[PDB]
């Protein structure tokens, strides 16, 4: 677990110090819910510039 | 098509660098085909002089 997130080491050999966000030792099962209930989506309107 | 879901701002991005890119594609085409490619002025004139 990290950040809330559950992430699958898929890596065939140990890795350390390998954050749990790359894509290549990690797998970050996304996390299924029951899609019918309205998840609200927060969205915070922060005025972004196209290069983010 | 039918997606309930929430759009990323990396895929949103993405795309709309991908279709920026294809806009300027067509641009320069426009350009290097306007250039080299489309004349009615010169050539009407050319053959007025050569009738």
């Amino acid at each position: 677990s990290y950040f809330g997130k559950n992430y699958i080491s898929k890596s065939l050999s140990p890795i350390i110090n390998i954050l749990p966000t790359v894509t290549d030792s990690w797998y970050e099962l996304v996390i299924t819910l029951p899609e019918s209930v309205s998840v609200i989506a927060t969205g915070s309107d922060t005025a972004y510039g196209t290069g983010w | 098509n039918g997606s309930l879901l929430v759009p990323t701002q990396n895929a949103v991005y993405d795309k709309i660098v991908t279709v920026d890119a294809a806009i300027a594609t067509a641009n320069t085409n426009i350009t290097n085909l306007g250039t080299a490619k489309a004349d009615l002025s010169y050539v009407n004139t050319q053959l007025s002089a050569d009738q």
